RNA sequence: CUAAAACUCAAAGGAAUUGACGGGGGCCCGCACAAGCGGCGGAGCAUGUGGAUUAAUUCGAUGCAACGCGAAGAACCUUACCUGGGUUUGACAUGCACAGGACGCCGGCAGAGAUGUCGGUUCCCUUGUGGCCUGUGUGCAGGUGGUGCAUGGCUGUCGUCAGCUCGUGUCGUGAGAUGUUGGGUUAAGUCCCGCAACGAGCGCAACCCUUGUCUCAUGUUGCCAGCACGUUAUGGUGGGGACUCGUGAGAGACUGCCGGGGUCAACUCGGAGGAAGGUGGGGAUGACGUCAAGUCAUCAUGCCCCUUAUGUCCAGGGCUUCACACAUGCUACAAUGGCCGGUACAAAGGGCUGCGAUGCCGUGAGGUGGAGCGAAUCCUUUCAAAGCCGGUCUCAGUUCGGAUCGGGGUCUGCAACUCGACCCCGUGAAGUCGGAGUCGCUAGUAAUCGCAGAUCAGCAACGCUGCGGUGAAUACGUUCCCG
RNA sequence: CGGCCAACUACGUGCCAGCAGCCGCGGUAAUACGUAGGGUCCGAGCGUUGUCCGGAAUUACUGGGCGUAAAGAGCUCGUA
């Protein structure tokens, strides 16, 4: 996203539910898991760079 | 099916009457994935059909297939533009599995509310002749000796 | 996208994880922090190649191996520009850092390192063929290596058309797990825009 | 999703995979709680005591 | 029939070679057809799209390969759109002075909010000035603004189809050919036989994961036979690795042996043993290339345009508008069924400001309150439904079906009208198994029944990603359709 | 001072000004345009133009061809 949305963002809300994830490292709203903090395509960038410790692909 | 012929699945026999062709029309009947209402319906219809009948189930079964079972079909092949119903004679399993088909096709259109007085009367009535399934073996059997004109092509 | 990336392909099996510690509360704000300071090392060192960034972390010790080509620029003789960097993550406040820089014995055997060479000499404006010539020699002029692949894809000799050109030698076999391949990528910046640089380096098979 | 912006029939699958045991030791020989909180071990593993 | 010139071009031609193409052939494969089972197109409802309206109905996707797609979650936020009020070196960074010891916090009033004004709190060096920011600029920051026919990266499709090449030799004046063509077989350029070819790489296969058997090690929160202590509340407790299970190591499947076809060949058919027999079942893995295929809205980026603005804050509204059309699903149109009561068996996963149990109060969403757990213990009830048993319904727009509609409520959120879910009562529309056409599937498969997870305060989820329960019919054969 | 054919760098202009015997050079990196350095070939001369022979076995006596590249009359009889 843009950068003044990525601050507003961070920025302190005055409501409780005014709040969103945002992704750190891109700022993309949509599809981000809340254990990593990094959206799909961050994730699976770093999954396999190896940069995550522990994930890795699965095949069963 | 294009390299060579499928293989061919074991029947298992039934315990208590002994003959795979109880387990065949149970298999037939089956739907929506329940085995257990499907031989308690044709287990019923068995009963019933001993007490109608007065004659043990498994000989008016066999009776009623033969009465049902048919010796000619009909396939159809394109040529040119043009379909042609050649007859054909039929191998011992697709006629057995023609006739229970057939059977529990025309068990389902009945009036009589329930499944398993309905093909207790039809198996009563493809005993006598009487039933549905009969008339469409006819059928077909009329369309084999009528439809003769299309049989040298041998497809 | 036909390939997948062959570090990950045998992220468990060949090559080994690039940041290693464990936690579950504070999971987010550790991956957050590696991001930031592996952005912040990307961005500041450039003019001496980098060949790797691995982290360590555990309670308040941390420790941060950067494998570059040449350490001399990195660590000057009064460490001027060590000590910049320690103090670059201090502000980012990564707390204290048991900083190590190593250098590299076979910088012409590294993929990454090659692929940055083959940016840089594509940014002077040499031929892509003439680079990609020399920087398949001089990675066979080494013993152990048994194969090279280096392709460049953009807007290759300035011409307003897209262009990949490939040119392999020896094995290069990516469907084998146990094979240790070494992948690089990297960008090359010149006045029409964009270059990508891939290199694949087959070196012999492992057996655990 | 394998692909950025569609392309939803495609996709791929990750795991993450923990592995705990347990030891369990009777009789604290005085001696071993001194020694035990000395031992450094790898920064992949964690250890908490109970 | 005989037969020129001005002018003009730098070639026009002949044979053969490698690709590409054909509205040219021939073989071989694939749920391609055929043989079967179950559906869509008919009704109601949920989403998405085309079209039409307005203030906008934000943008992208557009045969196969878009149409339950970006979006794994639109009341404000999200949000990039419309109306209206502010703001300008700005919502966010860095450099210079002109000037510094203040910015920064907690309240009051005004105001829809943004925002404006008063009240209390003010710097660590150490005099050189810096850590901080207060106004003017100075450099500018900012663009979800354009070009995916300038791009990087990522991805789809043919398609897991079987192809793509090299070294030495030989053959041609030469581009080049041969090998890689022919016969057979195979899932396959897998292998065999002959032949100027002999060998080898990337593709195939193997290495990796999971399921099916055994052996060894192994006992907590898991198992609990033989033992004691507990008796209706249960391995519940002392206790044993005996049985599981959990998780480390290993063995076992290799056409290994026999018989028949076979070119004494690949391979094929049957049998013996074995848990499994013919790559045992299934995953990850997608070669060379085609589509100027998709993405400047993940990110980055060449060029072009605004910069007191297309940048930025805020209040309300829209993406849920509807005379229609299309696609993907759910519920059905009932007796192989509905309602009432009893009755027992799965797996995996999640849980910190979360799972939340016993009791209490309702009829029910639910209110009280907090045991035990950062988790093989505590919660998802000892974990389900279909099943089985007993009663009734005796065939109708029905004791089907639930749409639509009136009334009374519960929960989360500052705030459920446009626009959340759930609960109780009441009315009970279409729908009687669906035209031309058309889709999926070859064994634990089709057909179904339930459970969990991601996103999430709450859900529009009938979607997606997984797990488990019960479990069939048929394949004669390539004539025809498609790749 | 591209190759034929001995001799290369910098600045200015960018499909403009211009070069060129054949194929061809100039749209921001020109050994090909113009000017400077440097070089080469000649040298009281150096280049261009016009004409003829050669290279041209390209009218082939020495010394060529006519199946498909241009070339066998549609076929016979017969006079010099």
């Amino acid at each position: 996203a843009k950068k003044a949305l990525v601050h507003k963002a961070n920025k302190k809300p005055k409501f409780a539910v005014r709040a969103y994830t945002r992704c750190n490292k891109c700022g993309r709203p949509h599809s981000v898991y809340r254990k990593f903090g990094l959206c799909r395509i961050c994730l699976r960038e770093m999954a396999h760079a190896g940069e995550l410790p522990g994930v890795q692909k699965s095949s069963w | 099916p294009r390299k060579g012929p499928a293989p061919k699945r074991p029947l298992v026999n039934d315990p208590v009457y002994g003959s795979q062709l109880v387990t065949q029309l149970v298999n037939k009947v089956l739907l929506e994935g329940k085995k257990s209402l499907a031989e308690r319906i044709v287990y019923g219809a068995l009963e019933q059909a001993r007490e109608k009948t007065g004659t043990d189930p498994v000989v008016t079964l066999k009776r009623a297939l033969d009465n049902v079972k048919p010796a000619l079909e009909v396939r159809s092949r394109r040529v040119g533009g043009a379909t042609y119903q050649v007859p054909v004679e039929v191998r011992p399993d697709r006629s057995t599995t023609l006739a229970l088909r057939w059977l529990v096709n025309f068990s389902r259109q009945r009036r009589e509310k329930t499944m398993v007085e309905r093909l207790a009367n039809e198996i009563l009535d493809a005993s006598n002749g009487l039933g549905a399934s009969v008339k469409r073996r006819e059928d077909t059997h009329k369309m084999a000796e009528a439809n003769r004109a299309f049989a040298h092509y041998r497809w | 996208g036909q390939k997948i990336n062959p570090h990950g392909f045998r992220l468990g099996i060949t090559t080994e994880w690039k940041s290693r510690w464990y936690a579950d509360k504070q999971y987010k704000d550790y991956v957050k922090e590696d991001v930031a300071i592996r952005k912040l090392l990307a961005t500041g060192l450039e003019r001496a190649g980098i060949a790797d960034v691995e982290i360590e972390r555990t309670r308040d010790r941390v420790r941060v191996d950067i494998h570059t080509a040449r350490p001399g620029i990195v660590i000057g003789r009064r460490g001027t520009e060590a000590d910049r960097i320690r103090a670059d993550l201090e502000k980012l406040t990564g707390k204290q850092v048991q900083l190590n820089i190593l250098e590299v014995k076979n910088p012409e055997s590294q993929a990454q390192l090659v692929a940055q060479g083959v940016a840089e000499q594509l940014s002077n404006r040499v031929a892509f063929r003439r680079a990609m010539r020399k920087a398949i020699q001089s990675a066979m002029r080494q013993p152990n290596v048994k194969g090279i692949r280096v392709q460049c894809s953009g807007r290759l000799g300035g011409a307003e058309m897209s262009r990949s050109e490939f040119y392999r030698e020896g094995r290069v076999p990516l469907h084998t797990l146990r094979a240790d391949i070494d992948y690089g990528l990297y960008e090359a910046k010149t006045t029409f825009g964009r270059i990508g640089v891939k290199v694949w380096i087959y070196k012999g098979d492992i057996v655990g | 999703i394998r692909s950025p912006h569609k392309y939803k029939d495609s996709r791929e699958h990750f795991e993450m995979r923990t592995h705990k045991r347990l030891i369990d030791i009777l009789d604290p020989t005085p001696k071993t709680v001194d020694a035990l909180m000395r031992i450094d071990l790898p920064a992949s593993v964690d250890v908490n005591i109970q």
